Protein backbone atom coordinates (compact mmCIF):
# COMPACT_ATOMS: atom_id res chain seq x y z
CA UNK A 1 0.00 0.00 0.00
CA UNK A 2 2.79 2.40 0.91
CA UNK A 3 5.45 0.67 -1.16
CA UNK A 4 3.44 1.08 -4.35
CA UNK A 5 2.54 4.63 -3.30
CA UNK A 6 6.15 5.81 -3.25
CA UNK A 7 6.79 3.66 -6.32
CA UNK A 8 4.14 5.44 -8.39
CA UNK A 9 5.44 8.69 -6.91
CA UNK A 10 8.96 8.02 -8.20
CA UNK A 11 7.55 6.89 -11.55
CA UNK A 12 5.42 10.02 -11.96
CA UNK A 13 8.51 12.05 -11.06
CA UNK A 14 10.95 10.26 -13.38
CA UNK A 15 8.94 8.72 -16.26
CA UNK A 16 5.53 10.36 -16.66
CA UNK A 17 5.32 9.17 -20.28
CA UNK A 18 5.47 5.51 -19.25
CA UNK A 19 3.00 6.15 -16.43
CA UNK A 20 0.47 7.68 -18.81
CA UNK A 21 1.09 4.92 -21.35
CA UNK A 22 0.42 2.12 -18.88
CA UNK A 23 -2.66 3.91 -17.54
CA UNK A 24 -4.14 4.35 -21.03
CA UNK A 25 -3.30 0.79 -22.03
CA UNK A 26 -4.86 -0.68 -18.90
CA UNK A 27 -8.00 1.39 -19.34
CA UNK A 28 -8.29 0.29 -22.96
CA UNK A 29 -7.96 -3.33 -21.85
CA UNK A 30 -10.40 -3.40 -18.95
CA UNK A 31 -13.10 -0.80 -19.71
CA UNK A 32 -14.71 -2.54 -22.75
CA UNK A 33 -15.78 -5.51 -20.62
CA UNK A 34 -17.73 -3.30 -18.19
CA UNK A 35 -19.63 -1.32 -20.77
CA UNK A 36 -23.35 -1.69 -21.55
CA UNK A 37 -22.80 -0.40 -25.10
CA UNK A 38 -20.48 -3.12 -26.42
CA UNK A 39 -23.56 -5.22 -27.11
CA UNK A 40 -25.11 -2.22 -28.84
CA UNK A 41 -22.08 -2.10 -31.14
CA UNK A 42 -22.40 -5.81 -31.92
CA UNK A 43 -26.09 -5.34 -32.71
CA UNK A 44 -25.40 -2.29 -34.89
CA UNK A 45 -22.89 -4.33 -36.86
CA UNK A 46 -25.43 -7.13 -37.23
CA UNK A 47 -28.17 -4.78 -38.48
CA UNK A 48 -26.15 -3.57 -41.49
CA UNK A 49 -27.58 -5.32 -44.62
CA UNK A 50 -24.55 -5.79 -46.86
CA UNK A 51 -26.09 -8.48 -49.06
CA UNK A 52 -29.54 -9.24 -50.39
CA UNK A 53 -31.99 -10.90 -47.95
CA UNK A 54 -33.05 -14.01 -49.84
CA UNK A 55 -36.75 -14.81 -49.27
CA UNK A 56 -37.99 -18.12 -47.92
CA UNK A 57 -40.44 -20.43 -49.65
CA UNK A 58 -43.67 -20.23 -47.64
CA UNK A 59 -44.88 -23.66 -46.53
CA UNK A 60 -47.77 -22.48 -44.35
CA UNK A 61 -45.78 -23.19 -41.17
CA UNK A 62 -43.90 -19.92 -40.67
CA UNK A 63 -45.89 -17.77 -38.24
CA UNK A 64 -42.94 -15.48 -37.45
CA UNK A 65 -41.68 -14.62 -40.96
CA UNK A 66 -43.17 -11.56 -42.70
CA UNK A 67 -44.88 -11.80 -46.06
CA UNK A 68 -44.24 -8.11 -46.82
CA UNK A 69 -41.54 -5.85 -45.35
CA UNK A 70 -44.04 -3.56 -43.59
CA UNK A 71 -45.70 -6.49 -41.81
CA UNK A 72 -45.10 -6.53 -38.03
CA UNK A 73 -43.06 -9.74 -37.92
CA UNK A 74 -39.29 -9.84 -38.23
CA UNK A 75 -36.60 -7.79 -36.51
CA UNK A 76 -37.11 -4.16 -35.60
CA UNK A 77 -34.62 -1.29 -35.71
CA UNK A 78 -36.70 0.98 -33.47
CA UNK A 79 -34.11 0.62 -30.70
CA UNK A 80 -31.58 2.13 -33.11
CA UNK A 81 -33.46 5.32 -33.99
CA UNK A 82 -33.77 6.20 -30.29
CA UNK A 83 -30.04 5.49 -29.86
CA UNK B 1 16.91 -95.42 -18.94
CA UNK B 2 13.81 -95.32 -21.13
CA UNK B 3 11.56 -95.41 -18.06
CA UNK B 4 13.42 -92.71 -16.12
CA UNK B 5 14.44 -90.16 -18.75
CA UNK B 6 12.18 -90.46 -21.80
CA UNK B 7 8.64 -91.03 -23.05
CA UNK B 8 6.96 -93.06 -25.75
CA UNK B 9 7.08 -92.24 -29.44
CA UNK B 10 3.40 -91.25 -29.55
CA UNK B 11 4.04 -88.07 -27.55
CA UNK B 12 6.70 -86.76 -29.94
CA UNK B 13 4.65 -87.97 -32.93
CA UNK B 14 1.50 -86.07 -32.02
CA UNK B 15 3.40 -83.01 -30.80
CA UNK B 16 4.96 -82.97 -34.27
CA UNK B 17 1.49 -83.17 -35.81
CA UNK B 18 0.37 -80.17 -33.74
CA UNK B 19 3.50 -78.19 -34.62
CA UNK B 20 3.04 -78.95 -38.32
CA UNK B 21 -0.59 -77.85 -38.30
CA UNK B 22 0.27 -74.55 -36.60
CA UNK B 23 3.09 -73.84 -39.04
CA UNK B 24 1.11 -74.70 -42.17
CA UNK B 25 -1.80 -72.53 -41.05
CA UNK B 26 0.60 -69.65 -40.43
CA UNK B 27 2.10 -70.11 -43.90
CA UNK B 28 -1.20 -70.04 -45.76
CA UNK B 29 -2.29 -67.07 -43.64
CA UNK B 30 0.85 -65.16 -44.62
CA UNK B 31 0.27 -65.80 -48.32
CA UNK B 32 -3.40 -64.81 -48.07
CA UNK B 33 -2.47 -61.61 -46.25
CA UNK B 34 -0.01 -60.66 -48.98
CA UNK B 35 -2.72 -61.15 -51.59
CA UNK B 36 -5.25 -59.14 -49.57
CA UNK B 37 -2.77 -56.29 -49.20
CA UNK B 38 -2.10 -56.27 -52.94
CA UNK B 39 -5.81 -56.06 -53.73
CA UNK B 40 -6.58 -53.44 -51.08
CA UNK B 41 -3.75 -51.21 -52.30
CA UNK B 42 -4.72 -51.57 -55.96
CA UNK B 43 -8.47 -51.06 -55.58
CA UNK B 44 -8.91 -48.90 -52.49
CA UNK B 45 -12.21 -50.60 -51.64
CA UNK B 46 -10.89 -52.23 -48.46
CA UNK B 47 -10.54 -50.79 -44.94
CA UNK B 48 -6.76 -50.58 -45.51
CA UNK B 49 -4.90 -47.87 -47.47
CA UNK B 50 -7.57 -45.22 -46.99
CA UNK B 51 -6.18 -41.87 -48.05
CA UNK B 52 -7.92 -38.80 -46.68
CA UNK B 53 -10.30 -36.76 -48.78
CA UNK B 54 -11.94 -33.49 -47.86
CA UNK B 55 -14.67 -33.55 -45.23
CA UNK B 56 -17.99 -32.62 -46.83
CA UNK B 57 -19.01 -31.11 -43.46
CA UNK B 58 -16.91 -28.03 -44.23
CA UNK B 59 -19.08 -26.86 -47.13
CA UNK B 60 -21.38 -23.91 -46.42
CA UNK B 61 -24.83 -24.44 -47.96
CA UNK B 62 -26.21 -20.96 -47.40
CA UNK B 63 -27.25 -18.28 -49.92
CA UNK B 64 -24.02 -16.86 -51.32
CA UNK B 65 -24.73 -13.17 -52.11
CA UNK B 66 -25.31 -14.13 -55.79
CA UNK B 67 -27.89 -16.65 -57.03
CA UNK B 68 -25.56 -18.95 -59.00
CA UNK B 69 -23.42 -19.82 -55.95
C1 LIG C 1 23.45 -99.59 -12.49
C2 LIG C 1 24.96 -99.24 -12.64
C3 LIG C 1 25.51 -99.57 -14.07
C4 LIG C 1 24.84 -98.71 -15.19
C5 LIG C 1 24.95 -97.17 -14.94
C6 LIG C 1 23.97 -96.35 -15.87
C7 LIG C 1 24.51 -94.89 -16.16
C8 LIG C 1 23.39 -93.80 -16.03
C9 LIG C 1 23.85 -92.58 -15.15
C10 LIG C 1 24.30 -91.35 -16.01
C11 LIG C 1 23.40 -90.08 -15.78
C12 LIG C 1 22.67 -89.64 -17.09
C13 LIG C 1 22.97 -88.16 -17.50
C14 LIG C 1 21.73 -87.24 -17.24
C15 LIG C 1 21.04 -86.77 -18.57
C16 LIG C 1 19.47 -86.73 -18.43
C17 LIG C 1 18.91 -85.27 -18.32
C18 LIG C 1 17.36 -85.23 -18.45
O1 LIG C 1 17.00 -85.84 -19.63
O2 LIG C 1 16.77 -85.93 -17.37
C19 LIG C 1 15.61 -85.34 -16.84
C20 LIG C 1 15.26 -86.01 -15.50
O3 LIG C 1 16.11 -85.48 -14.48
C21 LIG C 1 17.07 -86.40 -14.00
O4 LIG C 1 17.12 -86.33 -12.61
C22 LIG C 1 18.46 -86.06 -14.57
C23 LIG C 1 19.42 -85.48 -13.49
C24 LIG C 1 20.87 -86.02 -13.63
C25 LIG C 1 21.93 -84.97 -13.15
C26 LIG C 1 23.37 -85.59 -13.06
C27 LIG C 1 24.23 -84.96 -11.90
C28 LIG C 1 25.32 -85.96 -11.36
C29 LIG C 1 26.51 -85.22 -10.63
C30 LIG C 1 27.23 -86.13 -9.56
C31 LIG C 1 27.44 -85.40 -8.17
C32 LIG C 1 27.67 -86.44 -7.00
C33 LIG C 1 28.11 -85.79 -5.63
C34 LIG C 1 29.27 -84.73 -5.78
C35 LIG C 1 30.19 -84.67 -4.52
C36 LIG C 1 31.02 -83.36 -4.45
C37 LIG C 1 14.44 -85.53 -17.81
O5 LIG C 1 13.50 -84.50 -17.53
P1 LIG C 1 11.89 -84.94 -17.36
O6 LIG C 1 11.04 -83.71 -17.14
O7 LIG C 1 11.77 -85.86 -16.16
O8 LIG C 1 11.39 -85.74 -18.73
C38 LIG C 1 10.17 -86.48 -18.66
C39 LIG C 1 10.53 -88.01 -18.59
N1 LIG C 1 9.72 -88.71 -17.53
C40 LIG C 1 8.31 -88.68 -17.96
C41 LIG C 1 10.24 -90.10 -17.47
C42 LIG C 1 9.72 -88.20 -16.14
C1 LIG D 1 -1.50 -3.37 -18.81
C2 LIG D 1 -1.18 -2.25 -19.79
C3 LIG D 1 -0.39 -2.74 -20.99
C4 LIG D 1 -0.72 -1.96 -22.26
C5 LIG D 1 -0.25 -0.50 -22.18
C6 LIG D 1 1.21 -0.33 -22.56
C7 LIG D 1 1.40 -0.19 -24.08
C8 LIG D 1 2.68 0.55 -24.44
C9 LIG D 1 3.45 1.02 -23.20
C10 LIG D 1 4.57 0.06 -22.82
C11 LIG D 1 5.80 0.24 -23.70
C12 LIG D 1 7.02 -0.52 -23.17
C13 LIG D 1 7.57 0.09 -21.88
C14 LIG D 1 9.01 -0.36 -21.60
C15 LIG D 1 9.45 -0.07 -20.16
C16 LIG D 1 10.94 0.27 -20.07
C17 LIG D 1 11.42 0.42 -18.62
C18 LIG D 1 12.83 1.01 -18.52
O1 LIG D 1 13.76 0.30 -18.38
O2 LIG D 1 13.01 2.39 -18.60
C19 LIG D 1 13.46 2.97 -17.41
C20 LIG D 1 12.56 4.15 -17.05
O3 LIG D 1 11.37 3.65 -16.51
C21 LIG D 1 11.52 3.08 -15.25
O4 LIG D 1 11.74 3.77 -14.31
C22 LIG D 1 11.39 1.56 -15.07
C23 LIG D 1 9.96 1.17 -14.68
C24 LIG D 1 9.35 2.17 -13.70
C25 LIG D 1 7.82 2.24 -13.83
C26 LIG D 1 7.38 2.60 -15.25
C27 LIG D 1 5.86 2.51 -15.42
C28 LIG D 1 5.27 1.28 -14.73
C29 LIG D 1 3.77 1.42 -14.49
C30 LIG D 1 3.41 2.79 -13.91
C31 LIG D 1 1.91 3.04 -13.92
C32 LIG D 1 1.12 1.89 -13.30
C33 LIG D 1 -0.28 1.78 -13.90
C34 LIG D 1 -0.91 3.15 -14.14
C35 LIG D 1 -1.62 3.68 -12.90
C36 LIG D 1 -1.82 5.19 -12.96
C37 LIG D 1 -2.33 5.76 -11.63
C38 LIG D 1 -3.85 5.68 -11.52
C39 LIG D 1 14.89 3.47 -17.57
O5 LIG D 1 14.87 4.64 -18.34
P1 LIG D 1 16.13 4.91 -19.39
O6 LIG D 1 15.59 5.22 -20.76
O7 LIG D 1 17.00 3.68 -19.45
O8 LIG D 1 17.02 6.19 -18.86
C40 LIG D 1 18.26 6.43 -19.46
C41 LIG D 1 18.88 7.67 -18.81
N1 LIG D 1 19.06 7.43 -17.39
Amino acid sequence: AGRIASFLKNAWAKEPVLVASFAIGGLAIILPSLSPYTNYAIRINRATPYNYPVPLRDDGNMPDVPSHPQDPQGPSLEWLKNL
Amino acid sequence: IARTFYDGPEKNYEKTMAILQIEAEKAELRLKELEVRRLMRARGDGPWYQYPTIDKALIDHSPKTTPDN
